[PDB]
């Protein structure tokens, strides 16, 4: 072991390095304390002919352009043309780069942490919603098994069906089970007065989904803008829409946060919406029958003082060709006039009274 | 309550150290310390002059 | 001049009181807050600034897009202020 006795000197040199890094590593806090302004960064690779070529183009907020090479600490997500970077007083170095995404009108579209309703509020849809509950639970907790089996979850799910079916509140009810950040988005929000806004809205959605933590982005009324016209505004929605499809077709690192979509009608079905990353999950959600409407109305009305003498035959007969949110409006209306009816217990005539009241 | 007529003696040591320190006189605020000996009331002589490491506070 | 007489005699302490309250960075308004130490602020000159919060202002008193007093030397927020028709 006489040859291995020189390792002690090496360990003393290494622990001496750990003892001497406290000062030069300690000045990091006083030199990198606070970047006082914000400057935009534009990446431009240079060539010196070590003597290697590496530079970048800087733009300050006060419209002043300067010169500086790519410097700072170890960069992994950096080197992108972004803003909100660290800079000292006048030397103009890059110390702390953080993405900005400002235009809060699109950033703070729907800031929802988590909803209140859950998946246990409906009745008679487990045979078709269980695939979605799996498709949102197993891709969140079973990422470890995705390498043993080589499975990549789909990013486009088509939640299509007739309107008024409560698909929005049901997908949100599953978003409560996702436990991630819920972010709504409306179809008619892409159509703006100025040009090129849809690119900023789409790249903003993938800026918060790509940049931010694992979240949930549910959109609705996509059929209202998914028109395949052959000037025209829906062709501009073909520029923004086909741009989004290009970001769901040309991006292999799109294994991040999913994009859930729902269409209230399948009359104008875009044929280009068929792909593993695109809207491949096509589970048909028809109009619930009087049995299913009595189920979702019973579980949605399990909190009010409902009379126990309900055979569901009269309401099952009156509810003809109705939808989910319509029976939800009947439940809410019954909870509205049942107060002024004097009797605190919900009666049986209030069902047809609400049906003929709002419809 | 008394005052005299003082005059600061400047040799080439402090001068050249303020010239190298002026070459290192970046826009960032810098610090330095002057040394010397006090022989009487109305004279002051500087001999030793060094620089100080910069800081974000200045 | 009669109104400026008593205030002119009361202008002596304004020299010893001129050193404080001197801070004025054009009352720049903030935009948002990613984390509690660093606050993203935007001045009226279209220059986005970032500074840490001072010890004289509590973090719970900060509102989104609130005009408050801020230093032009230490860049910190000394004191806020309450203020269309």
């Amino acid at each position: 072991k006489i040859m291995k006795s020189e390792v002690l000197r090496v360990t003393h040199e290494l622990q001496a390095m750990k003892d001497k890094i406290k000062e030069n590593s300690e000045k990091i806090k006083v030199n990198k304390t606070l970047p006082y302004l914000v400057s935009n960064v534009i990446e431009l690779l240079d060539v010196d002919p070590q003597r290697k070529g590496k530079c970048a183009v800087i733009k300050t907020s006060t419209r002043q352009t300067y010169f500086l090479p790519v410097i700072g600490l170890v960069d992994a997500e950096k080197l992108k043309p972004g803003d909100l970077v660290g800079v000292n007083k006048d030397s103009y170095l890059i110390l702390e780069t953080l993405p900005t995404e400002y235009d809060s009108r699109v950033k703070a579209m729907e800031v929802d942490e988590r909803p209140t309703e859950q998946y246990s509020d409906i009745g008679g849809l487990d045979k078709q919603i269980q695939e979605l509950v799996e498709a949102i639970v197993l891709p969140m907790n079973h990422k470890e098994k995705f390498e043993n089996l080589g499975i990549q979850p789909p990013k486009g799910v088509l939640m299509y069906g007739p309107p008024g079916t409560g698909k929005t509140l049901l997908a949100r009810a599953c978003a409560a089970q996702t436990k991630a950040t819920f972010l709504k988005l409306a179809g008619p929000q892409l159509v703006q007065m100025f040009i090129g806004d849809g690119a900023k809205l789409v790249r903003d959605a993938f800026a918060l989904a790509k940049e931010k933590a694992p979240s949930i982005i549910f959109i609705d009324e996509l059929d209202a803008i998914g028109t395949k016209r052959f000037k025209a505004g829906d062709r501009e929605v073909q520029r923004t829409m086909l741009e989004l499809l290009n970001q769901l077709d040309g991006f292999q690192p799109n294994t991040q946060v999913k994009v859930i979509a729902a269409t209230n009608r399948v009359d104008i079905l875009d044929p280009a919406l068929l792909r593993s990353g695109r809207l491949d999950r096509k589970i048909e959600f028809p109009m619930p029958n009087e049995e299913a409407r009595a189920r979702i109305m019973q579980i949605h009305s399990r909190k009010m003082n409902v009379s126990p003498d309900v055979n569901y035959e009269e309401l099952a007969r009156c509810t003809d060709d109705f939808n989910g949110a319509q029976c939800k409006a009947v439940c809410v209306e019954a909870g509205m006039i049942a107060l002024r009816r004097g009797a605190t217990e919900l009666t049986h005539e209030d069902y047809m009274e609400g049906i003929l009241e709002v419809q | 309550a008394v005052d005299t007529a003082e005059q600061v003696y400047i040799s080439s040591l402090a001068l050249l150290k303020m010239l190298k320190h002026g070459r290192a006189g970046v826009p960032m605020e810098v610090m330095g310390l002057m040394l010397g000996e006090f022989v009487d009331d109305y004279t002051v002589r500087v001999i030793d002059v060094f620089a100080m490491p910069q800081s974000g506070t200045g | 001049a009669p109104p400026a007489l008593w205030d002119l005699a009361a202008d002596k302490q304004t020299l010893q009181s001129e050193q404080p309250l001197q801070v004025a960075r054009c009352t720049k308004i903030i935009n948002a807050d990613s984390e509690d130490p660093k606050y993203i602020i935007n001045v009226k000159q279209f220059a986005k600034f970032v500074v840490d919060l001072s010890d004289q202002v509590a973090p719970t008193d900060i509102e989104e897009g609130m005009r408050v007093g801020v230093d032009r030397n230490k860049y910190q927020i000394h004191i806020p202020l309450p203020p269309p028709t």
